[PDB]
């Protein structure tokens, strides 16, 4: 528990029966949870935090290149971003590869995903972050995370994050 | 379920898995058996199989699950499943979906290796869906 976190389980309370569907593995925060400050960088190389993006709701994905259910669904969060994004939403996609900074921006350049820029963490310290606060039992793990930097909701597994199940929910979840 | 309840499965799913994909039977369903294989040329879809586990929500399923080959993890987060199929063993434990969709597997955290994914993807449907769903699978996998 932090109380600042409870707005956020309203929230979840709110769009629970959207978390259908194509998003139906989504868990709904039944309790407060202040999520860690995960560490990353971004394409640049230059530092950020979590609570660098405070103020809109937030997709935080975790996603690497040996993990093919992690690759398949890059390109509709790639969509996502494009159809959601802005001054309430983002999508905040980690890559987590630790050997061969180069093969994951490659991917994204194959795959023409030029949305979601490119954050890393190549010592894959964010994965290890939430497994400790039990959100992370595998890859790709992504989290729903209000402006507070809160837990709406966790989803261990892949998904249609472009489908209108999809959109509806995080539309619910934002304004 | 009260953890210590004995569950009491309206249905029951038999998955075998192989190298490299899960195939399910339904022996209360007419005892037919499906492959599950990863999907192609379904554009634009991006994820899933060509043939998903399907099941009705709100109900106990129970899933005994065997290794042809070598041992396989069969596991789904979202519905409490990690159980081992066994070569020559079956392993068996319950679950109950409480909301219709589509769920997906993982990767383990581990790197792994080189074709050997094996997508689980379980499909639930309401009561009407699943008799139907059941009555077609019937003839389609015969």
């Amino acid at each position: 528990g932090d109380p600042a976190c409870r707005a956020a389980v309203a929230t979840a309370q709110k769009i629970a029966p959207l978390a259908h569907g194509e998003v139906a593995a989504l868990t709904m925060a039944s309790a407060p949870l202040k999520l860690p400050d995960l560490a990353f960088e971004d394409a640049d190389g230059k530092p950020k935090k979590l609570s660098d993006f405070r103020g809109k709701t937030l997709l935080v994905n975790l996603w690497a290149t040996w993990c093919v259910p992690s690759r398949k669904e890059m390109p509709a969060l790639d969509e996502l971003q494009g159809k959601l994004s802005g001054p309430n939403f983002e999508v905040v996609a980690i890559n987590i590869d630790t050997r061969d900074p180069e093969k994951p921006k490659t991917f994204l350049k194959e795959a023409n995903l030029t949305r979601l820029g490119y954050f890393n963490d190549q010592k894959a310290k964010v994965f290890q972050d939430l497994k400790a606060i039990g959100r992370a039992l595998g890859m790709p793990t992504s989290v729903l995370v209000d402006p507070q930097g809160c837990e709406i909701a966790t989803i261990a597994g892949p998904a249609e994050w472009a489908s209108e199940d999809a959109l509806k929910l995080i539309r619910a979840a934002t304004g | 379920f009260l953890e210590l309840d004995v569950p009491k499965a309206d249905l029951t799913i038999k998955a075998t898995g192989k190298q490299w994909y899960w195939s399910y039977a339904y022996p209360d369903n007419g005892k037919f058996e499906f492959d599950s294989l990863m999907a192609q040329d379904k554009q634009p879809r991006l994820l899933g199989v060509d043939n998903e586990m399907v099941v009705p929500v709100n109900k106990v399923i129970r899933v005994q699950v065997t290794g042809a080959d070598v041992i396989h993890a069969f596991a789904l987060p979202a519905f409490g499943v990690k159980i081992d199929a066994i070569p020559g063993r079956l392993n068996e434990t319950w679950f109950k979906a409480a909301k219709t969709g589509m769920f997906y597997g993982q990767c383990s955290e581990l790197s792994g290796k080189d074709h050997a994914f094996m997508p689980i993807a379980i499909r639930v449907v309401e009561d009407k869906e699943f008799a139907s769903w059941v009555e077609t699978a019937k003839k389609k996998f015969a």
